[PDB]
């Protein structure tokens, strides 16, 4: 059988008012030694009810068990160590998988936005783009709105790894080219470990 | 609806509340009004209050 | 042992003046068993010395004998089928990996160019950025130039899925802001299948 | 250095050649004059003779 470690979703560890979650996954379960202990510790101490939570998974021949830990905003954010301990008589000795946030000087990231082409006009709907160059670590979340109320369709190309070791992504929101052109101001956000706040948000209008 | 901000920064001291649909959208609101006035430090939340809290 | 196949690298089909290859990859070779021959068969036929080329790698504590097939442009392009062959006698019976260019209508992109940001040329180097939005299939490469001659510091996001079926990628070239400011005629060539002849290049100019 | 194109287009008949690097850049070239034209078609190589050719 084996486990499998992941890290909380970089939004959820960014905003306080959300809930970052280490989730620890075990897989080919079987059915005759599906008790799987599972232990976790913070950085070295074990973190009993941390919150942690398991629940029974059948499928393919082998079961799947998963426990989950609430993590804490600030410590993940300040490389504390996570430490998912899965045992069961079916193995002969307890796994052990660490994790961690990325590693290196935080690089803060730079928001730009470019309004639509002046060639892309002649349709029906444009597209508003969102540039966040030179960061790291590549963790990093965008979101768009326009009057305190945010639009949805947009799409955001994963990061990518620049020449200068820093990261940049491209955000695209589209539009129905009236709106643009009422003179509608939109405005994406960025998330990110770097900035002051955590957060930002540049403008973008006609 | 309406979630209050508390700014214990430096020599920013205060609180202010905003209408909003989920308390995410709350954040970000406060969260700018933040930068608008340079208050930069660690935040907080807290359901049975529906607050945060900005600590320069 | 396993069997790998693979397809030709976009701009291999798209330019003419190259060559499109399709890369059959054998693993897990172990020493006394490394015999594996090659059988190749275009949509059904075989194509013996199709050009059809191999060579023993060392490692790990297997070998990986490899292949591989110069295609033609225009039957990838047309969704032909390609057919890497593999036996060897520490196996019981052939193994077959078969494998095709993407299907669906293509969808033409549209490529738009945008100029840096008003803000972003308080700057050493600005960046151009050249949209490639709506198409499908993924498979399209990005270039830049400036007159007759080809910048390289520029990267390309790899293409997302948009809302509407179609794919999306943005590529971005840097220069110093002095070239920009001159004046100078940057080109995003955009090569795609859908096109009309397989390419495109809009401008973009201070 | 130097190749030349050959148009068998609709309505376009004709020949051109340009000054490149490799091939590849050469392509780019024609191929642009060949959409500066309305001409679309096939295309293919020659090194023997370091030829292309447009088959509307």
């Amino acid at each position: 059988p084996s486990v499998f470690l992941f890290p909380p979703k970089p939004k959820d560890t960014l905003m306080i008012s959300r809930t970052p979650e280490v989730t620890c996954v075990v897989v080919d379960v079987s059915h005759e030694d599906p008790q799987v202990k599972f232990n976790w510790y913070v950085d070295g101490v074990q973190v009993h009810n941390a919150k942690t939570k398991p629940r029974e998974q059948q499928y393919n021949s082998t079961y799947r068990v998963v426990s989950v830990l609430t993590v804490l905003h600030q410590n993940w954010l300040d490389g504390k160590e996570y430490k998912c301990k899965v045992s069961n008589k079916a193995l002969p000795a307890p796994i052990e998988k660490t994790i961690s946030k990325a590693k290196g000087q935080p690089r803060e990231p730079q928001v730009y936005t470019l309004p639509p082409s002046r060639e892309e006009m002649t349709k029906n709907q444009v597209s508003l783009t969102c540039l966040v160059k030179g960061f790291y670590p590549s963790d990093i979340a965008v979101e768009w709105e326009s009057n305190g109320q945010p639009e949805n369709n947009y799409k955001t190309t994963p990061p990518v790894l620049d020449s200068d070791g820093s990261f940049f992504l491209y955000s695209k929101l589209t539009v129905d080219k009236s709106r643009w052109q009422q003179g509608n101001v939109f405005s994406c956000s960025v998330m990110h470990e770097a900035l002051h706040n955590h957060y930002t948000q540049k403008s973008l209008s006609l | 609806t309406t979630y209050k901000l508390v700014i214990n920064g430096k020599t920013l001291k205060g609180e202010t509340t905003t209408e909003a649909v989920d308390a995410a959208t709350a954040e970000k609101v406060f969260k700018q009004y933040a930068n608008d006035n340079g208050v930069d430090g660690e935040w907080t939340y807290d359901d049975a209050t529906k607050t945060f809290t900005v600590t320069e």
